[PDB]
RNA sequence: ACCUCUGCUUCUGCU
RNA sequence: AGUAGUAACAAGAG
């Protein structure tokens, strides 16, 4: 349990009035407003921003925490992080170089259950890797610009389905009022949650997984052939306006 | 008056909630004052049967520690009720209500509903038992002492008299005051949605209406109840004919050169502005194993290898730009060779006299508060200066015709990808081994990596040393037919302060480069440009001179960051021509990659036509045309301002319009001088639109010529 | 020999060679300075085209108002605002006819959704314009200011949830005789000093309650903050855009909303349609409007470019077409689609920072800010902008500002703009005469096809539709629109030659490095580069060599070589070191020194699932360490999506999935306090999402309090954890002892 | 001059 | 000086 530290907490913060205030005035609804409150403005030209920041001598924002401190200050004449802290994480600052040190000599974390997280990722590479390639020809090619699925799924549904049925494998007690769709789909449910038990993954990493695999992508493109998703995450591979290429997926 | 009664009856917490529940429902407390008591009771009821109980640390029921014997989940907002609901559901491994419950039994782990009749218990009770069937015990009670409970119910004797007591207290308060007939007559009013229109707002609505409308209501009613038909034509009737898009059949003879005041020699011929030497650069070649090193280090090794060029204290000044200072420049050039030369590690340059003018130290006018400025006469808008107008220079085709050369040097770092598996990767290899090599070996690509390369370190130092002046070598890694790699020295550049916030924030970047050109040559193209005459190099049998071009010059975080992509200009040339190769290996079955370039048992190597040559066409290789498609990207980039963008949109619809004429198509215009106008704006002094407008001006000729035959 | 790089279109057509025409290697245009200039010359234009209309004062607001509405008809070929109120509506009501059912259909689903809308919808709308600090604001922050300073004035329609009652809120807060706030205050403050005179005088910053009169709110509520556009492709000259408060963004939403599903029905509209869909719709269209063509007759084709679009447009004509479209609705929505156009009928352009003034000897500058614009002999401003500002006076406001009735500002109505140049394309022919014209509409940008017996009649129904535009207040540029025989045309830079044909120049910015992260931009650039190998026409050759690009660029961007180059660099010191350490170097990325694995048949493979299997243990485990200390707290978006000037990218979260600090500038600035003000509602916000870990993913909903949630969820967490023998007696005594005083 | 902060962080007023 | 181009930077703030 960690419910008796989050009281603890909670305490705490109602010592500083200007906290009570906002714990009282602020709706749930407005819990959406004000976690979107921050001194940060949208870069209108990041790639510019990134080649400037990278020549900087601590770019990057650490979380506050004990990790954190696992990285040294400096390593080998190289100052890994300063002392000053970042207005957003509160954190100190670091270098790029700190990321490099903490794949190199940081600590070694679990990744049990990764391959069971990102199940949807390895089940491309394991199309392509079984896959056979036949010849490729050169001719013209008739595309017609068609809505396909870009991506082949674990199970099709409608985003809101899709988003009540995240909500019963990761945050049951939050999941509300019951549904047709926890019935429909109970068998898929139980699987998820027996697949992603003992992850130490962040749920929300593990929600946008299964919304990948879940939720469908359907655009627009110019096709020839086969319109599977098997085919089409494999389109650009497969033909141009003047070519063709066999290809047999696993 | 029954909200008098319910606020001395009922506790304020009950009445609070059951506000909220009405609110959570959208329905009015004070225009459903039933509805308001009917949801005290019901949740007055549900904490008459929780207030007393509780149970002990062993599980038994007694009567009064903190852990009550029942949950009251009614009363609280739907989000928590639900979130307390299947808390209890999950915890204690029973299934989920698909209704809300109003209490839970920590006992008897059961959820339950209660109602609250007028009429009997018996028909309420199984009112409920078709929609919950049996997810929940049921508490029904009446008003008359009346109640129907489940076989299973938790209530004790003692709970449920208090409930029955509550109820019959204040049936009879109710009807004492005759407030009874008010809960039973029917209470029901529908439910619009609430936007209205206050004053002031009402009032800028009244003054937004269109002339001929004296309000908003007269605006709104004539558009809800007037047929307008007929309105368009009506007003074209009567609509001055002088009002017409003026259309105008285009012909050849229509089509004028655009830009004549590019050939009038009245004007000074377009300077050379870039941020580096192009075509005239010269790199002092130093052979090495092909690996990196400090930037430092290798223009040591380099100036090792030439010092005599490097010992030159004794130079010839040739040409002198106006305002520059040769002695400060030299003596900065003296300072740069020095510092690289040094066993320092430090590429720091002192900010001396002739360094902090070089550099502009000092230069930015001070700011002064409005009051002072406002009182001050002598203070005023300056008048924008103005790009000047320029004619043709020679330099701009000579540049355009080296550039698209090819060299024995490769300069590009283009690094690994994994190994081909696929036909389609196999024929994209191949297919690079025609393309990739015929631009890694032109000249042009050799100069961009110079940029790139120069533009990356120079970005970095300005970040990481902005309060420094830094000499910055200006470099290349070079490889030549035989696979020997060389380091190659172009010269030094010097970096003056660089705090730059906005990004259109200038660093003064002070650059001397080697070159074998003679300024006196061509002298139209270096008014810019102070020379120094430093040395001699025996290139292959005879001397060739080797001069010091200096310049002060300046660039900015958005120049830079362009800079450093400019190797996208491969994909822009290299993405067009591969699609020619494309359309051609289609019509054959084949890839006619090689059939293209070089040519095949079938095929003739595909020509294009390429230039000029004393006023006829001249023919040149597939690879000719991809390299010269390659060179114009890559001086987009070099020559890239707003004179450029505008001049490239605006004549795009000359040209879509040219290939109107000849496809046959016939084209029509509307205002011709002023699509001109539009173009012809943007011919200032950017040495490529100059020249564009020129190219543009021959090649319409050649089309007008050929529409004939 | 002189090479002549214009002989390419000798032997190829222009459009299969259109890429070379564009200079997307170069860099794009910037502003420098002031764009007061920019922006008075709007308003001086776009009161030029209006003029002959009338003119009055307002009695709301003092200021002075220009209708060109029901004006007199222009005798010239100027650009015209002079719209027919009947002729518009005549429009409508084809469009009405044409599309049966359609007006009612939008209008239903319109409301409908704005029913459901909540209040927070309105915090992804980028800069917004701030009234309780006349500054620029991201949209968050700026709708947060305005909740707590409505409370302030008995206004609390924001704590309902939904968006209808906080805009009832929002034109109630016009009626109020005065509007109190909070805003920043720099007060001087004398502090005993340590040097001879005992005493400095410091300015601090710190938040104040202040107030506004009704008349002062009302022209703040009204007012667009403006400035110049950047980086805008195409154009030798500057422009300046405009940036809307909060007050009217609830309305644009409902009308643009509305607009929208009009559009989405229209056969004529490139809009809200786009990629692949729109060349598909569009493609059909040419084909039907050029297969109904007469037989033995003419088709041409209308390549359209629409001058002074916004400044033409009139809010009173907006305000008219949502009254013809809304026809069948409830009260309370015609009225509420009514505002927004309103609003802008009345609407206030602030003229931005000024002018400087210089001395070129004494080497001083100045920036006299546009309140004090006149403070000053016209003679000490230059040349063009003396006759700005005396064309100015009529418009202008003491407080700086300048009064703009007429006109719309750089697209913000976007769709229902794209409705009204449908309006006219649908109309077809005048008078019985033997022509019929149809065509492809998107913002200021069209497509007019027109068939008829000849040539000679197709330029006269070009003519009728020129005429017709300018009783809409539509004004086609002659400079810039020409014509041909149907078959190739242009249309919002898309190039069509008997089809569509690639434009692989105007993609080219995208493929490099984005910015967003190491891991991201690595999905990113692989993903741009599959994209166009499908829908521009690159060919696997420029393909691979795309991959290589981008990796150099990709490593000289992020200082990652290959740990056996031997390139210097702090973290080259360390990722060569990691070459040493490491056995599987085939399973390092390329951000960590490692090789690149990239080739086209595995560009949609993020990279750590392609070398996952590759990695030693120790470096896996390091990379993908769940609590490492660089990702920090996501977002469903903040995983999965990024922006393209959005396009979502597959990647592993990791260490290389890390953030850049925030900027600093801030601390220096009289807008310190916001940090704490963040850093507050960070804290509040964190706690909640510990007691409700669903926060992260689906939005919280309630009008209770946040405080009443978590209490009420520690309460039942701590009850339950007790019975399941997860707490103690000791805890669940001090657990409820703590939450008793809450 | 010395020290501190800043490199997209917005300036109507407080001035 | 120079960058640059209809107005700025060539450091700013305390």
């Amino acid at each position: 349990g960690m419910t008796l530290a989050k009281i603890e907490l909670l305490k705490q913060l109602l010592r500083d009035n200007e906290a009570k205030t906002v714990l009282k005035q602020t709706t749930v609804d407005q819990y959406n407003i004000i976690r979107k409150f921050n001194t940060s403005r949208i870069e209108k030209n990041p790639s510019l921003r990134m080649k400037w920041a990278m020549c900087s001598n601590f770019p990057l924002a650490l979380t506050k925490g004990d990790m954190a401190n696992r990285i040294p200050l400096e390593y080998k004449g190289i100052q890994l992080k300063t002392n000053a802290e970042d207005i957003g994480t509160k954190g100190q600052m670091c270098s790029i170089a700190a990321v490099t040190w903490w794949n190199t000599y940081g600590p070694i974390g679990d990744t049990e259950g990764f391959e069971r997280v990102y199940e949807s990722f390895f089940l491309r590479k394991m199309r392509l890797d079984n896959a056979t390639w036949g010849r490729i020809t050169f001719g013209p090619v008739e595309r017609v610009r068609k809505r396909v699925l870009l991506n082949p799924l674990t199970k099709e549904m409608p985003p809101d389905e899709a988003s009540n049925v995240i909500m019963e494998i990761l945050f049951p007690k939050e999941a509300g009022i019951p549904r047709e769709s926890t019935w429909i789909h109970r068998e898929l449910i139980k699987e998820k949650r027996e697949k992603l038990k003992g992850t130490m993954i962040t749920p929300i990493v593990l929600a946008y997984m299964l919304e990948r695999e879940l939720v469908a992508r359907r655009r627009f493109l110019p096709v020839a052939g086969a319109t599977s998703a098997e085919f089409i995450e494999m389109l650009h591979c497969l033909q141009g306006e003047n070519w063709r290429q066999i290809y047999h997926p696993g | 008056s029954m909200d008098t009664f319910i606020t001395r009856n009922f506790q304020t917490t009950i009445i609070q909630k059951a506000k909220n529940t009405m609110a959570e429902f959208s329905e009015d407390p004070e225009l459903q004052p039933a509805m308001l008591f009917n949801i005290c009771v019901h949740l007055e009821v549900c904490y008459v049967i929780s207030d007393m109980n509780f149970l002990d640390e062993e599980g038994k029921a007694y009567t009064a520690n903190l852990r009550p014997q029942y949950e009251v989940i009614e009363g609280m907002p739907r989000t928590i009720a639900w979130m307390v609901q299947r808390s209890l559901a999950q915890e204690h491994g029973i299934e989920t209500p698909k209704y809300l419950a109003d209490l839970f039994d920590y006992k008897t782990k059961r959820f339950i509903e209660v109602g609250i009749t007028k009429g009997l218990a018996d028909d309420y009770f199984w009112k409920k038992k078709e929609k919950l069937g049996n997810s929940m015990e049921l508490m029904i009670f009446s008003y008359n002492q009346d109640y129907s409970l489940s076989n299973e119910s938790s209530l004790d004797e003692e709970g449920k008299g208090r409930v029955l007591s509550r109820l019959t207290e204040l049936q009879a308060e109710l009807s004492l005051k005759n407030l009874w007939q008010v809960l039973i007559g029917e209470e029901d009013v529908e439910k619009g949605i609430d936007f209205k229109l206050g004053q002031t707002i009402s009032r800028l609505r009244d003054i937004s209406v269109p002339a001929g409308f004296s309000n908003f209501e007269g605006m709104r009613s004539y558009i809800d109840n007037i047929d307008p038909k007929g309105a368009i034509e009506r007003n074209l009737a009567r609509m001055s004919p002088l009002v017409s898009v003026t259309p105008k059949k285009l012909t050849w003879e229509d089509l004028r050169p655009i830009g004549p005041h590019i050939y009038n020699h009245e004007l000074p011929e377009v300077p050379y502005n870039a941020f580096l030497l192009m075509s005239d650069e010269l790199g002092l070649a130093n052979m090495t194993e092909g690996k990196s090193k400090k930037p430092k280090t290798l223009a040591k090794e380099c100036l090792e290898k030439y010092s005599t060029l490097r010992d030159q204290t004794d130079p010839i000044l040739i040409m002198k730009s106006e305002k520059a200072n040769e002695n400060f420049l030299w003596k900065l050039w003296r300072d740069c060779v020095n510092t690289i030369s040094n066993e320092e590690m430090s590429n720091e340059l002192q900010k001396t006299n002739y360094a902090k003018w070089a550099t502009g130290d000092g230069l930015t006018y001070q700011k002064i508060m409005k009051e002072v400025a406002i009182d001050d006469e002598t203070m005023c808008q300056e008048e924008p200066k103005i790009p000047n107008k320029c004619r043709v220079a020679a330099w701009v085709q000579t540049e355009m015709n080296l550039l698209s050369t090819l060299t024995s040097k490769r300069a590009l770092d283009l690094p690994e990808i994994g190994p081909d598996v696929a036909p389609v990767e196999h024929v994209g290899s191949e297919r690079r081994k025609y393309f990739v090599n015929e631009i890694n070996y032109c000249k042009a690509s050799t100069v961009m990596m110079k940029y790139v390369l120069f533009h990356t370190s120079l970005l970095n130092e300005s970040n990481a040393s902005m309060g420094k002046y830094k000499v910055i070598p200006i470099t290349n890694r070079v490889v030549n037919e035989k696979g020997e790699s060389f380091d190659m020295l172009y010269g030094l550049a010097v970096k003056g302060q660089s705090h730059l916030r906005g990004d259109t924030d200038v660093v003064t970047v002070v650059t001397f480069e080697f070159s074998s050109t003679d300024p006196r040559v061509d002298s139209g193209k270096w008014p810019k440009y102070t020379v120094f005459r430093i040395g001699s190099l025996f290139v292959s049998g005879r001397e060739k001179s080797v001069y010091l071009y200096c310049r002060v010059n300046g660039t900015n975080k958005i120049q830079m960051k362009w800079g450093m992509e400019a190797r996208r200009c491969l994909l822009q040339s290299m993405q067009q021509m591969e699609a020619i190769v494309e359309q051609e290996s289609s019509i054959q079955g084949y890839d006619m990659t090689k059939a293209c370039f070089k040519g095949d048992r079938v095929n003739s190597p595909k020509t294009f036509s390429i230039g000029t040559q004393e006023g006829k066409l001249v023919k040149g290789s597939f690879g000719k045309a991809l390299r010269v498609i390659f060179t114009k990207c890559l001086m987009h980039y070099v020559f890239g301002n707003a004179q450029l963008e505008g001049f490239s949109a605006e004549s795009r619809r000359l040209l879509l319009l040219i290939q109107a004429l000849k496809d046959r198509k016939g084209p029509w215009v509307f205002d011709l001088e002023g699509m001109y106008s539009g173009i012809e704006e943007c011919i200032s002094n950017n040495p490529w639109v100059i020249q564009s407008a020129y190219w543009f001006n021959e090649w319409l000729g050649f089309e007008k010529e050929g529409s004939k035959v | 020999m002189n090479i002549n790089p214009y002989f390419l279109f000798i032997d190829v057509p222009i459009q299969a060679a259109i890429s070379t025409t564009f200079p997307y290697t170069g860099v794009p245009p910037y502003s420098h300075g002031t764009g007061t200039g920019y922006t008075i010359d709007t308003v001086i234009r776009t009161h030029e085209y209006s003029n002959k209309g009338k003119q009055y004062i307002s009695d709301v607001t003092g200021c002075t108002m220009v209708d060109p509405t029901n004006g007199p008809l222009p005798e010239d070929n100027e650009p015209s605002a002079y719209a027919q109120l009947d002729c518009v509506l005549e429009a409508l009501d084809r469009m009405d006819e044409e599309h049966p059912g359609l007006f009612q259909a939008a209008s239903q689903n319109a409301m409908e959704t704005l029913m459901v809308t909540t209040v927070d919808k309105l915090t992804q709308g980028r800069q917004t314009f701030d009234w309780t600090v006349c500054r620029n604001q991201p949209a968050a922050t700026a709708l947060n200011t305005t909740i707590t300073s409505f409370r302030l004035n008995d206004l609390n329609g924001a704590d309902k949830g939904g968006l209808i009652p906080f805009c009832q809120d929002i034109i109630d807060s016009l009626d109020r005789p005065e509007m109190t706030f909070f805003s920043v205050k720099n007060i001087k403050k004398k502090l005993p000093a340590k040097n001879r005179k005992g005493f400095l005088i410091k300015r601090i910053p710190m938040k104040v309650k202040d107030k506004i009169t009704k008349v002062e709110y009302i022209k703040r509520a009204l007012s667009l903050n403006t400035m110049t556009k950047d980086a805008e492709r195409g154009k030798l000259k500057r422009r300046a855009i405009a940036t809307a408060g909060i007050q009217i963004r609830g309305f644009v939403l409902v009308v643009e909303n509305l607009a929208k599903n009009i559009c989405e029905n229209l056969e004529q509209s490139g809009l809200p349609v786009g990629g692949n869909e729109k060349k598909a719709k569009l493609s059909n269209a040419v084909a039907k409007m050029l297969s109904n063509c007469p037989p033995g007759g003419i088709s041409m084709t209308v390549t359209g470019d629409n001058t002074k679009w916004n400044e033409c447009l009139n809010p009173r004509i907006f305000l008219a077409m949502t009254e013809r479209i809304t026809r069948d609705s409830p009260i309370w929505f015609r009225d509420f689609c009514s505002i927004a156009p309103v609003l802008f009928s009345n609407k206030i352009a602030r003229l931005g920072k000024g002018f400087m003034i210089t001395s070129k000897t004494k080497r001083l500058k100045a920036q006299i800010p546009c309140p004090d614009l006149f403070s000053i002999p016209l003679e000490r401003y230059n040349e063009e902008t003396r006759a700005k500002l005396k064309k100015l006076k009529p418009f202008f406001n003491e407080e700086g500002t300048a009064s703009l009735s007429p006109g719309m500002m750089m697209g913000m109505f976007n769709m229902l703009s794209t409705v009204l140049g449908v309006a006219a394309l649908g109309i077809k022919n005048i008078g019985n005469k033997e022509y019929l014209w149809d065509g492809l509409q998107s913002s200021d940008d069209f497509a007019l096809f027109v068939n008829a017996k000849d040539e000679e009649t197709c330029m006269e129904g070009i003519n009728d539709f020129y005429r017709t535009c300018k009783l809409l207040g539509i004004n086609m540029s002659k400079k810039k629109s020409y014509c041909n025989e149907t078959g190739m045309f242009e249309f919002t830079s898309m190039f069509y030659r008997d089809g569509f044909v690639s434009n692989f120049a105007m993609e080219l910015p995208s493929f490099g490095v984005a910015g967003v992260n190491e891991s991201a931009d690595m999905a990113i650039g692989m993903t741009i580069i599959k994209n166009n190998m499908i829908n521009n026409g690159m060919g696997p050759a420029t393909a691979q060599t795309a991959i290589q690009l981008f990796i150099a660029d990709y490593r000289y961007t992020y200082k990652c070589h290959r740990g056996d180059s031997k390139v210097e660099g702090k973290r080259m010191k360390i990722i060569k070191e990691l070459w040493e350490n490491t056995k599987g170097r085939d399973g390092l990325l390329v951000a960590d020194g490692g090789p690149n694995i990239y080739n086209l048949r595995n560009l949609h493979i993020p990279e750590i699932v392609l070398k996952y299997n590759l990695m030693d243990p120790e470096y896996k485990g390091r990379l993908l360490h769940p609590q490492n200390p660089f990702v920090g707290h996501l977002s469903i978006e903040g995983i999965k999506e990024a922006d393209i000037t959005k396009m979502d990218y597959d990647a592993v979260s990791g260490t290389h999935s890390w953030r850049t600090k925030r900027n600093r500038s801030i601390l220096n600035t009289d807008q310190r306090n916001m940090i704490l003000e963040e850093q507050c509602y960070a804290k509040c916000c964190n706690l909640f999402e510990a007691c409700f870990n669903s926060a992260s993913y689906r939005k919280p909903v309630g009008q209770h309090s946040m405080l009443e949630a978590m209490a009420h969820r520690l309460r039942m967490d701590a009850r339950l954890d007790y019975e399941s023998g997860r707490m103690s007696k000791d805890d669940f005594e001090k657990a409820m002892a703590h939450l008793g005083e809450i």
